[PDB]
This record gives structure tokens, C-alpha cells and sequence, in this order.
RNA sequence: GAGUUGAAAAUAAGCAGAGAUCCGGAGAUUCCCGAAUAGGUCAACCUUUCGAACUUCUGCUGAAUCCAUGGGCAGGCAAGAGACAACCUGGCGAACUGAAACAUCUUAGUAGCCAGAGGAAAAGAAAGCAAAAGCGAUUCCCGUAGUAGCGGCGAGCGAA
RNA sequence: AUCCCGUGUGAAUCAGCAAGGACCACCUUGCAAGGCUAAAUACUCCUGGGUGACCGAUAGCGAAGUAGUACCGUGAGGGA
RNA sequence: AAGCGAGUCUUCAUAGGGCAAUUGUCACUGCUUAUGGACCCGAACCUGGGUGAUCUAUCCAUGACCAGGAUGAAGCUUGGGUGAAACUAAGUGGAGGUCCGAACCGACUGAUGUUGAAGAAUCAGCGGAUGAGUUGUGGUUAGGGGUGAAAUGCCACUCG
RNA sequence: CAGGGCCUAAGAUCAGGCCGAAAGGCGUAGUCGAUGGACAACAGGUGAAUAUUCCUGUACUACCCCUUGUUGGUCCCGAGG
RNA sequence: CAGUGCCGGAAGGUCAAGGAAGUUGGUGACCUGAUGACAGGGGAGCCGGCGACCGAAGCCCCGGUGAACGGCGGCCGUAACUAUAACGGUCCUAAGGUAGCGAAAUUCCUUGUCGGGUAAGUUCCGACCCGCACGAAAGGCGUAACGAUCUGGGCACUGUC
RNA sequence: UUACUGUUCCCUGGGAUUGGCUUUGGGCUUUUCCUGCGCAGCUUAGGUGGAAGGCGAAGAAGGCCCCCUUCCGGGGGGGCCCGAGCCAUCAGUGAGAUACCACUCUGGAAGAGCUAGAAUUCUAACCUUGUGUCAGGACCUACGGGCCAAGGGACAUUCU
């Protein structure tokens, strides 16, 4: 699905609006990304698909700190 | 909005060119440290 | 407490005051299909080495790869799965219609579909109201009030 | 304004932070970024009692008898 | 509107003008108004979710079928041509979206039929009939679609 | 004899796998799926209603049973068909 | 090759989000004014508006391209007799219909005119050209074979009469 | 359909995923240097201040020449030669000495700095391949998994 594991996020319901106030339906997508991330306790990467904002986080608190978080085992990934 | 470049501050491990000698202190690009550094077991990111 | 073997007579045999038929509580059995679950199928069948498939659980075992992951084997009355009128919560989400046309607006976050759980659900213990005086989580009804407002300031919508 | 989400940036800890319908000053009120909780309220496939200025076989349930049957339709469905 | 208040707004001016200087209410019955299907019956349609390729439109797999007769391409071998080759009867050979014609597929004209024998037929004739053929069984594509040797045709007597 | 206890085609479902508001979509091994491959039976008789099915004759497949002969066979895999 | 499309071009103009020098406003610790029930200036901070310059494609701009969309005219005057017009003048366009065909599935007037076929022909065949309004891949003009095609005539044949 | 309002395919810029080295270069600078024809005149009067002291042998006036700017009036300035002077209220002039010194303006230069833009590389993100190679009871020339390699490469893709 578009959602990142980590932070849990959705594809947010948005109208696009013209200059005429005709509104449409459309969606506004989760930037994701096919990324390989370094696990150090693992000494190894992983695949994800992640949010960007994920990746952030992933930087300021470590990644581990992140996937107990999200209950997400390293080693099923 | 603006671009704004992010400074990471780091250790270095081991010497490597145009950074330095081993044991020391500088500033990077978060792409350059987590891609490239990080993974080589080369660098440490540093915040005390 | 007297007759009984469904509707439902007739026939044939029984069972019955050591208490039948009958009524209530708790158990037992419950072929085949159906979640269907040993494998298959054109539901109610077939083939089988006779097996609750798969996912969680307990143990043994231990790839690529050291720790691991995956896989393999075994235990176990074994947690789930399916069904369910309306109500409810979430997710997607219209159009005719109204506006005496129509596009913003209305219909309406309605119907419908999908998923989920309960006898109710949701909400809920002030980063809240209020106004210089005070209140003391949430929900529901009366009222404020068709008021303040919103609005191609139109149709209408409408609080606290 | 308050509230909640996509993209990007990105704080402060009580000498703080938020709210008081742009915003600033002052004062009042409150403590976001962890959870859970009964009742009052909604409903009828139903169960047990009760009532009816409700129907009485063209009515009342589609259905007082094989009724979701007969029959029709490839089927969803229709339907006495 | 601050605000004033039997007055007040407009005013330099009460000078004049505007508006005010008072009034029951709660029910029941009726008539009307408004909001909901709103006096009843009657569209073509619009959207949402399903159901259909046993008919027909394309294709896919795997099978089967096409009496009988004609005509006689290339090629080939023979024999006259020159040193090579050309050119020409001959025989052989059996090509063809060839010919005539049953099955089979169609549907050109006419007559009948028109509360039909039949919601498209019968009768007499007619076209194709080894191919761009016919058909069986089992499948495929589904409605903001499909399929179309293209008619807006066909998608279960329904199709702008 | 015809299907099933055999094998696969078109196609279908599809463990794990990839994707997707949900339902689901794609897809690998696997497993389904005959209209095809494989595989052994005929004549006469009876006969209210069945017959390559019941009767009488000769057959034929697949197993099992014994004798004899060998010691490894079985599946997975390599091939021809 | 003007219009439209398409392709190529890069000098100039135009050109959004977004940046951004810089100004500008509200508030305000404070500083003064003031016979009215107050007022005027204002640091830091916070908040708001504006914003020169930077800012791509596209468009305007330049060039090609008709088996791309399409388009292919008027007015005069002139020759041994009437006549007609090879030839000239002018007008206007991007350019002004060439080859071939032509009363045609195209022709209005129109049963055009002529010839043929018929005793008699609004149809048919051939030809004229005065093409209302043919014309070159929306192909032009030919053409053997073919057609349950459309259309004219003839022999045979018949209750079609 | 060159009606209106939009949506989508698609193209192009910011942001994000996203990095390293090097160049070239548009706009701002950090020391510091170049540069000014109101007229009265020793004469191409820089404004404002400290202002009787400065510039010299770490070697000037004066002539021999190299360069650059140019209103060819003259200005900065390298080499050499030269050897004891160019100087101040000295009077003009709104503003003072080329005796000197500080923030600086007109435009130029240079090494140093911010931000693009642009072009070039590099490899580790990211993309793409592999009958390359491992791998479980056995396979995966059955998709895929790990490793390795090969080609691209901060483009592209994806999001806003
Ligand atoms: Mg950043
Ligand atoms: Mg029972
Ligand atoms: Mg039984
Ligand atoms: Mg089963
Ligand atoms: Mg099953
Ligand atoms: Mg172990
Ligand atoms: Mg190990
Ligand atoms: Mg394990
Ligand atoms: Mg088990
Ligand atoms: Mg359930
Ligand atoms: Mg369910
Ligand atoms: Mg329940
Ligand atoms: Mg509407
Ligand atoms: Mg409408
Ligand atoms: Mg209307
Ligand atoms: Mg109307
Ligand atoms: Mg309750
Ligand atoms: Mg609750
Ligand atoms: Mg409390
Ligand atoms: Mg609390
Ligand atoms: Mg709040
Ligand atoms: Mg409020
Ligand atoms: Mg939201
Ligand atoms: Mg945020
Ligand atoms: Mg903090
Ligand atoms: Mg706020
Ligand atoms: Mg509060
Ligand atoms: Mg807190
Ligand atoms: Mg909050
Ligand atoms: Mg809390
Ligand atoms: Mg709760
Ligand atoms: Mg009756
Ligand atoms: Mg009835
Ligand atoms: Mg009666
Ligand atoms: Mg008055
Ligand atoms: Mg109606
Ligand atoms: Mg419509
Ligand atoms: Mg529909
Ligand atoms: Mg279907
Ligand atoms: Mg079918
Ligand atoms: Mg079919
Ligand atoms: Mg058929
Ligand atoms: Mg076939
Ligand atoms: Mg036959
Ligand atoms: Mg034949
Ligand atoms: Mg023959
Ligand atoms: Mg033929
Ligand atoms: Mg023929
Ligand atoms: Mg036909
Ligand atoms: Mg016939
Ligand atoms: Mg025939
Ligand atoms: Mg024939
Ligand atoms: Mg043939
Ligand atoms: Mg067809
Ligand atoms: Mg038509
Ligand atoms: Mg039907
Ligand atoms: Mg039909
Ligand atoms: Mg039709
Ligand atoms: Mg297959
Ligand atoms: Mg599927
Ligand atoms: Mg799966
Ligand atoms: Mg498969
Ligand atoms: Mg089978
Ligand atoms: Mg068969
Ligand atoms: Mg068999
Ligand atoms: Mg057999
Ligand atoms: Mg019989
Ligand atoms: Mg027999
Ligand atoms: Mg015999
Ligand atoms: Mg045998
Ligand atoms: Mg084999
Ligand atoms: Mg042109
Ligand atoms: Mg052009
Ligand atoms: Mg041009
Ligand atoms: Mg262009
Ligand atoms: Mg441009
Ligand atoms: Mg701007
Ligand atoms: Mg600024
Ligand atoms: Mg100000
Ligand atoms: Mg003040
Ligand atoms: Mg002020
Ligand atoms: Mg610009
Ligand atoms: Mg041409
Ligand atoms: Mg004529
Ligand atoms: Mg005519
Ligand atoms: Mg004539
Ligand atoms: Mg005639
Ligand atoms: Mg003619
Ligand atoms: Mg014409
Ligand atoms: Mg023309
Ligand atoms: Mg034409
Ligand atoms: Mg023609
Ligand atoms: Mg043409
Ligand atoms: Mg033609
Ligand atoms: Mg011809
Ligand atoms: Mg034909
Ligand atoms: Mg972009
Ligand atoms: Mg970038
Ligand atoms: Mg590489
Ligand atoms: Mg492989
Ligand atoms: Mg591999
Ligand atoms: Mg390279
Ligand atoms: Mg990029």
C-alpha cells in the first residue's frame, strides 16, 4: 500500500481547486522511496519502501529507536 | 521552500582523501555521511 | 400423576403405578455439503499413505551468512478464521433534484459498496469554556433560536 | 482564529508553552505531541408479558393451504 | 451605532421633516402559508453496486467435415537451337482466394403468409462451395467497457 | 464400453513473491482443466422393461501366488521415444 | 508555405512558483504635549503588506515542410465581312486550375444543341463546352477479366398483354 | 468544435530522494590601490575631520626610457641613472595643501568571499541487466533471495 511502516503515514484526500472554485477529487501521496538503509546492530542494510520524513527520523533517532516504535522486527525485514 | 544545507558534524575513523587524518572533526552533507561514510564504518556521527 | 408410541386416522406389536407418554435443567450422539480446513471437485461427490489447511503458540532442529532470517520435524480440545435484521464506528463516496437554465452552492458526507466491533457503539477526565463575575470529563433531551452569523449576500445553510 | 492532513523546513521546558476569532501588548484560563474507562442515548432478525377509536381474506406480512412455493428468467432477479 | 430616552435621528437652527408617545396571553377547532413523497396516477432518463459472450462480435486450444465431375500453371523429361544460352511443338506433372455442381454455409428476386403453421417462415427459383471455408466441444474479452473486412453493427427477441 | 483412481493444451486458480483506500490486481513453483495423448472382449443365446454388463463358448489387461535365476533394488535426476 | 498544423532554430521581447537587496505598516519598554475627559512621537522583539534584481518551457520571433489542413480570381480592349480572341492594359491575391476529362452518380436554366438507334426516344450511345458548382493519392484519366451491381438495345421465347 | 469551466496524457521550472572533486562564470565583498577640466589661479579645486608637522638613505627632486588610462591638457607607474630636495597660514577660494592620516563616494584592478547559472568528471545513493555464482531434504536456464560483476549515475525515477 502507499503507507510508510514507520511513521504510519496515508495518502491524504485532497480537492483540487481552480480558479473557477470548481473543486475536484484527487490524492495527495506520501513521498516513498526504495531505499537501502545501513542497519549498524544488524551490520548490514535493509530494503524499505520509507517516507522521506521517515528517513529524518531514521537520522535524529537512530533506526532502531524507530522500528520498536513501529513494531517492526529488523530481521523480517 | 529554500534549500537549506544540512550540516552534519562527524568523527572520522580512519583517513580518507581531502578529509584527513584519523581521530578527526569536521562538518558534511547529510547525503555525503549516511550513503558513503556511515556504511564504510569510516566516519561517526557525533553529538556528545 | 394415566394412559401412551408427532401432524394422523387405520393396522401391527409394545411400554406403563418399582411412575410410562409428557414438562424443565445439565450432558451425550450429530452421516454429507457449507469458514471447510488431508489433496481434488461441477456444493451436498471423488482420491487417500486417515491428516483441524493456513496464521499465531510450545519445543526440537538448524540455508546462502558469524549472530540471525528462511526452511524442516514434532507437540497441542488450538488463539483466530465464518454467520449476524436495524442501530454504530471507520474507509471510499455519487446523481437525479433545488437554485423556476447553470458552473460556485444545494441534494449530502445522504444512498450505495467495503471493512470492523458491541449489546450498545462512539465520545470522555480540560494545552476546555468564559469575561474581570464565575464554571469544573463525555454523551442525551428542553431551551437559547430560526437568534448571531454564513451565502453566485441567490437557493438555502445555521451556531454557541 | 480554533481543529486535522500531503510536500518542505523546524522550536521552547514552567524565568516556559498554548488558548482567549488576523496580529501585538497586558491580564485571565489551561498544561498538546502515552493509553483505558460505567450510566443517561440509538435500534428490532427477535424473547417474555401486556394494551389497540389496528386489519378481517382486493385488507393485514409477499405469504391464514406446497410461499419465497408454483411459474418466469442463462443469470443477478422477478413472483402469484 | 456609540448612545440618548416620551422622545429621538437628520440639523448651524427643532426651524422643518421622518419614526415613536403603548400593549393581553394559553389552548382547542377551521382556512391558508412553509418544510418533507405533500392531491393521485403517468415519462424519456441520471448515478451507484452487481449479473450476463448457452444468442451474436473477435480470438484461443483441440477435433471433425467439404458427393461427383471438368479445366490443365509452374516444374520436369524428351528434340530441333547456338560453343555458351535464348526460342518452340511434344509428353509427364497436378497449381489455383480456378470452373460446374450436392452436402454444408448463406439470403438475390418473386409469390404466399400478415388475429401467420412460424415474433422472420414455406414454396419456386438464386450466391459460395479447397477457402479470407464450415462446424463441434472447452475456453477468452463486460458496459466511462468489449468486439467490429465499419452497418452505429453485435454484446441472451433489449444497444447512439 | 464411456468418464474418475493416468498426462497435459487453451484457460483457470495460485503457496511463498510484487503492487493496491478496502474488496482486491499481477505472478512463480504447485494444482486443476478434454474437445486430444495413454490403457485390456468378441460371437451366439435369453429377453413384459437391461445386455461388448446376465448366461455358454473361446479371449485379453493389472495385480497376487508359488517354483527357478541373480544380488542390491526404489524414487530424484541424464536421455531416446 | 501568406492562414493552419507539424518539424528545426536560437539572438531579442514576454514569462509562474519560488528566491531576494531593500523599503513600509501595527504593536510597544519609554519620551514629551495637554483647561479635555486624553493625545502625539518611539528602541528591541513579534507580526503584517510591498518589493528592484534572479527566475524554465511556452508564446511573440526566424527558417523549412502538401501522397500535411487546405486553396487554386476579376475587369477591360484588339484581327481583309459578321463574328470570335491567340495578343495587350489594368485589378487583386500565398498563388490564381496545368495534364487529362467534361449536360457527368457532378449541368441550375434543361427534354441544352447536333448526330445515331425508334413509325414515334424527358431514358441510351458519340460529340460539342456556354464546367450554376470536374480535376490530379478525400487521387486524375484509361483498362482485359469479374458482378444475385446500375443502365440502353437486339435474337429466341412466351397468357406480360 | 477556434462555445464556457475544468480534468487527464505530455513538456518545463522550484523543493525532497541527493553526494565528492574540479573548472568556468553573472551579481555583492575583504584588506587594499586607481579616480574628479564652477571661475578668480603656483592649476583637470574630492566632500568632511586630526592638522605645524611630514616624505628620505629599508635611498627624493631632476633628466634617459618601458607600460596603461585619455577630455593627446595631462595623470598613475616598473627599470635605471641621480644625490639633499619636493615643502604650510604663505594672497586667491562657499570648501587646503600632492607634508601626512582616517570611514569612503564616481568607475577599474587584484588575490581572497556568498549565491546561482553552466560545462566536466568521480562513485557510494538511485536505475538497468546477467543460462555469473552460492543457497535449505531437493530444485529456482520456475519467478524471486544473498553475494559478485557489468553498464549507467547524482541524471533519471517517485513524491510535492
Ligand atoms: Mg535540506
Ligand atoms: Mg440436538
Ligand atoms: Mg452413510
Ligand atoms: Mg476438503
Ligand atoms: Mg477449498
Ligand atoms: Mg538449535
Ligand atoms: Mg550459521
Ligand atoms: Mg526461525
Ligand atoms: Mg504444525
Ligand atoms: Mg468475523
Ligand atoms: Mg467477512
Ligand atoms: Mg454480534
Ligand atoms: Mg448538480
Ligand atoms: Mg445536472
Ligand atoms: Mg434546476
Ligand atoms: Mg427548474
Ligand atoms: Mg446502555
Ligand atoms: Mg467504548
Ligand atoms: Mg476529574
Ligand atoms: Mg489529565
Ligand atoms: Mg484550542
Ligand atoms: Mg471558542
Ligand atoms: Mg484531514
Ligand atoms: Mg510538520
Ligand atoms: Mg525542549
Ligand atoms: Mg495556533
Ligand atoms: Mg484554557
Ligand atoms: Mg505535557
Ligand atoms: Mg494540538
Ligand atoms: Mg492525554
Ligand atoms: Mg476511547
Ligand atoms: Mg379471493
Ligand atoms: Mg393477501
Ligand atoms: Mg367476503
Ligand atoms: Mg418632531
Ligand atoms: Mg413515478
Ligand atoms: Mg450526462
Ligand atoms: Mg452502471
Ligand atoms: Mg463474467
Ligand atoms: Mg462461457
Ligand atoms: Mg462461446
Ligand atoms: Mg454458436
Ligand atoms: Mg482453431
Ligand atoms: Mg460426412
Ligand atoms: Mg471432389
Ligand atoms: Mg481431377
Ligand atoms: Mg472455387
Ligand atoms: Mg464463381
Ligand atoms: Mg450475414
Ligand atoms: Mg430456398
Ligand atoms: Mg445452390
Ligand atoms: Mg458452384
Ligand atoms: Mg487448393
Ligand atoms: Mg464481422
Ligand atoms: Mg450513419
Ligand atoms: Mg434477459
Ligand atoms: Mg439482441
Ligand atoms: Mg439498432
Ligand atoms: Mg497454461
Ligand atoms: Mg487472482
Ligand atoms: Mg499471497
Ligand atoms: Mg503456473
Ligand atoms: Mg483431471
Ligand atoms: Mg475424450
Ligand atoms: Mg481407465
Ligand atoms: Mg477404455
Ligand atoms: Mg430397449
Ligand atoms: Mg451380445
Ligand atoms: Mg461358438
Ligand atoms: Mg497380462
Ligand atoms: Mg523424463
Ligand atoms: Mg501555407
Ligand atoms: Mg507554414
Ligand atoms: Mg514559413
Ligand atoms: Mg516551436
Ligand atoms: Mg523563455
Ligand atoms: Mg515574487
Ligand atoms: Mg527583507
Ligand atoms: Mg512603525
Ligand atoms: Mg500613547
Ligand atoms: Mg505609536
Ligand atoms: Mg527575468
Ligand atoms: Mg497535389
Ligand atoms: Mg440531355
Ligand atoms: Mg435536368
Ligand atoms: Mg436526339
Ligand atoms: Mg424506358
Ligand atoms: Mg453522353
Ligand atoms: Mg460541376
Ligand atoms: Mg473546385
Ligand atoms: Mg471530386
Ligand atoms: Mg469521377
Ligand atoms: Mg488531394
Ligand atoms: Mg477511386
Ligand atoms: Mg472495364
Ligand atoms: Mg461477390
Ligand atoms: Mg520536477
Ligand atoms: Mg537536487
Ligand atoms: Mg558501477
Ligand atoms: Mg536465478
Ligand atoms: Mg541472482
Ligand atoms: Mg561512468
Ligand atoms: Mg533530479
Amino acid at each position: 500500500r502507499r503507507i510508510c511502516p514507520f511513521t504510519g503515514k496515508k495518502s491524504n484526500k485532497a480537492n483540487r481547486v481552480s480558479h473557477s472554485n470548481h473543486k475536484t477529487k484527487r490524492l495527495q501521496f506520501v513521498n516513498l522511496q526504495y531505499k537501502r538503509v545501513w542497519w549498524e546492530a544488524g551490520k548490514r542494510f535493509v530494503k524499505l519502501r520509507l517516507s522521506t520524513k521517515a528517513l529524518k527520523t531514521i537520522e535524529k533517532n537512530g533506526l532502531d529507536a524507530v522500528a520498536k516504535k513501529a513494531g517492526i522486527d529488523l530481521r523480517k525485514e | 521552500q529554500k534549500k537549506v544545507k544540512k550540516i552534519r558534524k562527524i568523527i572520522l575513523k580512519e583517513d580518507i582523501p581531502d578529509l584527513g587524518k584519523k581521530g578527526q572533526l569536521l562538518d558534511v552533507r547529510a547525503g555525503f555521511l549516511r550513503n558513503f561514510l556511515l556504511p564504510l564504518g569510516k566516519a561517526e556521527v557525533v553529538t556528545p
